[PDB]
């Protein structure tokens, strides 16, 4: 049921369809080290990926309904040159006639045009001034369904933003040819990203659109707060989901010094462009490898790995002492040689039992194959200090809502501007 | 005290420091590039049309201070007291607020 498909190859990008689209692309387009099937598109004129379709799949019907689906992930607006500076990202016009999407300050739009130039325009808009956004940055699964009798919509992340009636529009014509290039973009450096374009010759339903989305989503593979691989060896800074104004921190070395979310975080600031939440506060939270016998560097689920905590610019280790006073009971970090038979191996937790996506979770585990449990944030005297509970795995089992099991990891990444 | 105020009109500064103490004063014009403030106390010191780039303030408390007309650029206001109330018309870009002080939400 797919036309389009652009995916990785090795050193190119080739069609899953039997179609044969003809694919060439420009000298400056740029791939993800780790995960290259991404593809980025800098602000230039040689930055260009040209896909040509076949004759007998050109959209040339006036009842015709099709969809498309992709990732995109779009960096931070930084100052007042992109506001009101409407660019272009993909476009199938020709002869002012086809499907077109672009990007805004805050907005994400399709166009559809028919051979009468009636425009109809679906938006997405997420705002900026946010303390902690879901999508400044991160990636995005935006999908668009065109239904030439009743509607088009829009689908973020298989659920539904917008939709308008197109019954006006006549007929709509389509390239042969379809575009990749930022095009009407006056910021010399502003750039994005692009993930799986798929074509479909129908309107998707959400059933259906949900089903792509949890194919496309690599459910079995952690991500971090930008959406892509969890890395071993690389510095993580660290947030509670339930409590996001505070970050990790530690007060003493060892046993007797507890880590905890101290708070509140601070702001990055633009003055009617931006006014989030500082993401590079606290403790970084390095990932080594114990038992994962993958070469990748990549994390994947159910792996078995230990956490260094970097205090001081020195690296420590997550443990605690299995045998104290109840089952919430206090982690910390201890010098790497010094840590005997403490609790330090930890698993990591991407999807459910029932294999449904959720965000990334740690389960502590002894020695022996024991779940300590969950790691997560409780207070004793005002103080939110760190905990690995079973605690969680009871709410988990009895289908509850757990509170704090649920943790978010974030690199530097030149996307977000901060100053370390 | 009000007849008693001082004035400082325009005034540029290149790399340097800045501990210091100062009361009933107002600097205007300044023009201040790169420059850190650590360890200050500001009693009823108004800074206007001032431009401030790639500052830094470290350690500071002020009473009936205030940044009126000011620009300020890739600054960091670290350990401050410098609400968001004590800049009146201002202009912040790429400037960051970390670990700030426990105070009223207003002037007191
Ligand atoms: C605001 O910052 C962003 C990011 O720059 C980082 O953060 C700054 C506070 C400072 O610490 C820089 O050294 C950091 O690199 C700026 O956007 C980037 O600017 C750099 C130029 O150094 C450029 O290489 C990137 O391509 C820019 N990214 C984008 C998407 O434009 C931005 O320019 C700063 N704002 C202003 C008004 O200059
Ligand atoms: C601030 O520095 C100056 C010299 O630059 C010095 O005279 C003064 O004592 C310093 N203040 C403190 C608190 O040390
Ligand atoms: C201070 O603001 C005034 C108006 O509020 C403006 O005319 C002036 O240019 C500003 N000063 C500087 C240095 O730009």
């Amino acid at each position: 049921t797919s036309i389009l498909s652009i995916v990785y190859k090795k050193d190119d990008l080739i069609d899953l369809s039997r179609y044969g689209a003809k694919i060439n692309i420009g000298d400056r387009v740029y791939y993800d080290s780790i995960d290259k099937n991404q593809i980025k598109l800098i602000n230039l004129e040689s930055s260009t990926i040209e896909v040509i379709l076949k004759n007998a799949i050109v959209y040339n019907s006036m009842y015709e309904n099709f969809s498309t689906s992709f990732w995109i992930k779009i960096p931070k607006y930084f100052s007042k040159i992109n506001l009101n500076n409407e660019y272009t990202i993909i476009n199938c016009i020709e002869n002012n006639s086809g499907w077109k999407v672009s990007l805004n300050y805050g907005e994400i739009i399709w166009t559809l045009q028919d051979n009468k130039q009636n425009i109809q325009r679906v938006v997405f808009k997420y705002s900026q001034m946010v303390n902690i956004s879901d999508y400044i940055n991160r990636w995005i699964f935006v999908t668009i369904t065109n239904n030439r009798l009743t509607k088009s919509k829009i689908y973020i992340n298989g659920r539904l933003i917008d939709q308008k009636p197109i019954s006006n529009l006549g007929n709509i014509h389509a390239s042969n040819k379809i575009m990749f290039k930022l095009d009407g973009c006056r910021d010399p450096r502003r750039y994005i990203m692009i993930k799986y374009f798929n074509l479909f010759d129908k309107e998707l339903n959400e059933k259906e659109i949900k089903d792509l989305y949890d194919s496309q989503s690599n459910s079995g593979i952690l991500k971090d707060f930008w959406g892509n691989y969890l890395q071993y060896d690389k510095p993580y800074y660290m947030l509670n989901l339930f409590d996001p104004n505070k970050y990790v921190d530690v007060n003493n070395i060892g046993i007797r010094g507890y880590m905890y979310l101290k708070g509140p975080r601070g702001s990055v600031v633009t003055t009617n462009i931006y006014l989030n939440s500082t993401l590079y506060e606290g403790t970084k939270f390095i990932i080594k490898k114990y038992a994962s016998g993958n070469e990748d560097n990549i994390v994947r689920n159910n792996d078995r790995v230990y956490i260094n905590v970097v205090v001081k610019n020195k690296e420590y280790r997550l443990a605690t002492n299995a045998s104290q006073a109840g089952v919430e009971k206090i982690l910390s970090a201890l010098e790497i040689p010094d840590v005997g038979n403490l609790s330090q191996v930890v698993v990591m937790k991407s999807k459910d039992d029932q294999g449904i996506r959720n965000k990334c979770k740690m389960n502590l585990q002894d020695n022996n194959g024991n779940d300590i449990g969950f790691i997560g944030f409780h207070l004793y005297d005002n103080i939110a200090k760190l905990v690995a509970s079973n605690w969680y795995n009871r709410q988990v089992g009895k289908a509850s809502r757990t509170f704090g099991c649920s943790w978010e990891f974030i690199p530097v990444d030149d996307g977000w501007g901060e100053s370390s | 005290y009000a007849s008693r105020t001082k004035v400082f009109p325009g005034e540029r500064v290149e790399h340097v420091t800045f501990n210091f103490t100062l009361e009933n004063q107002i600097h205007r014009g300044g023009q201040y590039f790169n420059d850190k403030f650590i360890g200050l106390r500001l009693k009823s010191v108004s800074f206007e049309d001032s431009l401030f780039e790639e500052c830094y303030f470290e350690d500071v408390t002020s009473s009936n201070t205030f940044f009126r007309n000011c620009t300020f650029i890739n600054t960091v206001f670290y350990n401050t007291d410098l609400f968001e109330y004590k800049f009146v018309n201002s202009r912040l870009i790429n400037s960051t607020f970390l670990h700030n002080k426990e105070g009223c939400p207003l002037d007191v």
